[PDB]
């Protein structure tokens, strides 16, 4: 269960994002109960998506993910060149629910 | 013809709130007079003309009910009263004509541990109707996702208990309820208390 | 929104309690959970538990070494832990799903300032 990843590590990009971020784990999981944040240098760790396939009423456009069960993945199709921070996985589910390695997207 | 409350108060497996149990009285008749007035009882609220007159009258027909509660969750027990009871476990009937003859029993109905001798209700759907009871132990479904049936964020097993043993404070402490609906039906009348 | 209690200095070696306040969400339509984290750190988890139950979940890290607390009047949540270690400073997130009376999210949205618990 506990071994989560994310393999872009940190990734490397500039301005023009077609960005995406996936995860897998150590164990087959489910899949209606996972989501992925968002955590600025000081700011609260905001929500993104939960659930792969999925959005809030405020969360904004441009924003989705997809995947489901075995395996997950998100992107931001589009978007301003505003800021660039760590993103953070996290199965809840079943117990116990638990965080993933976090990766973070910046600009050349 | 002789049916002591006896039967009633030495159930002595009470039973749990949600799952109250009954004894539809009826063709019976007994008195009950000691265990009424000289009675050892706390917070008799029962209705009716008042706490006596009733082992003066005979009664059209009888049924009984026993809760295990905390000790001061009596606030809760009272039609249209709100609480963490008549929205999950027992709203009593919205214009509740029988009575209450709940007192505290530390010693009974309670030793020390986790108690496992009564259960209560945490989840609904919405607010329980007056007058019935749930068996279910389906998980809390209310919302938007699924839950295929296993607890867990947003669906909760909703039947959680607060199993007290005796050494705790009076609101904490074990409370003996029972509710006696003295209810008033047709030709079929066969009950007295003298 | 939220509002976590002040960043409070207890000592490297003590008993800790940290309180969490809300705002327009109420816990006792939801959870709450807590996390740990720090500036850099991996955000990790403590445990959670629902508001209307004292059910609480933890990994085997704090079968006794964890407590929580919620207050049906205050509406204030709390968790709590005896004797800690000096590794355990953080920046203790507490959060808990956008929820008003059967008006539910899915997701650990709502992540409050954060009570800096400092033990020192």
């Amino acid at each position: 269960e506990i071994v989560l990843t994310q393999s872009p590590g940190t990734l490397s990009l500039s301005p023009g994002e077609r960005a995406t971020l996936s995860c897998r784990a150590s164990q087959s999981v489910s899949s209606s109960y996972l989501a992925w944040y968002q955590q600025k240098p000081g700011q609260a760790p905001r929500l993104l998506i939960y659930g792969a396939s999925s959005r809030a009423t405020g969360i904004p456009d441009r924003f989705s993910g997809s995947g489901s069960g075995t395996d997950f993945t998100l992107t931001i199709s589009r978007l301003e060149p505003e800021d660039f921070a760590v993103y953070y996985c996290q199965q809840y589910g079943s117990s116990p629910w638990t965080f993933g390695q976090g990766t973070k997207v910046e600009i050349k | 013809n002789l049916c002591p409350f006896g039967e009633v108060f030495n159930a002595t497996r009470f039973a749990s709130v949600y799952a109250w149990n009954r004894k539809r009285i009826s063709n019976c008749v007994a008195d009950y007079s000691v265990l009424y007035n000289s009675a050892s009882f706390s917070t008799f609220k029962c209705y009716g003309v008042s706490p006596t007159k009733l082992n003066d009258l005979c009664f059209t027909n009888v049924y009984a009910d026993s809760f295990v509660i905390r000790g001061d969750e009596v606030r809760q027990i009272a039609p249209g009263q709100t609480g963490k009871i008549a929205d999950y476990n027992y709203k009593l009937p919205d214009d509740f004509t029988g009575c209450v003859i709940a007192w505290n029993s530390n010693n009974l109905d309670s030793k020390v541990g986790g108690n496992y001798n009564y259960l209560y209700r945490l989840f609904r759907k919405s607010n329980l109707k007056p007058f019935e009871r749930d068996i279910s132990t389906e998980i809390y479904q209310a919302g938007s996702t699924p839950c295929n049936g296993v607890e867990g964020f947003n669906c909760y097993f909703p039947l959680q208990s607060y199993g007290f043993q005796p050494t705790n404070g009076v609101g904490y402490q074990p409370y003996r309820v029972v509710v006696l609906s003295f209810e008033l039906l047709h030709a079929p009348a066969t009950v007295c208390g003298p | 929104q939220l509002v976590q209690s002040g960043p409070e200095v207890k000592k490297p070696g003590t008993s800790v309690k940290v309180s969490c306040k809300a705002s327009g969400f109420t816990f006792t339509s939801s959870a709450v959970q807590w996390v740990r984290q720090a500036r850099g750190q991996r955000l990790e988890w403590i445990g959670w538990i629902v508001v209307g139950s004292g059910n609480t979940n933890y990994a085997q890290k704090f079968q006794e070494r964890v407590t929580i607390t919620r207050d049906m009047s205050t509406s204030t949540a709390y968790m709590e832990l005896s004797s800690l270690r000096s590794e355990d400073t953080a920046v203790y997130y507490c959060a808990a799903p956008y929820c008003s009376s059967t008006s539910c999210h899915d997701a650990f949205d709502i992540w409050g300032q954060g009570t800096m618990v400092t033990v020192s």
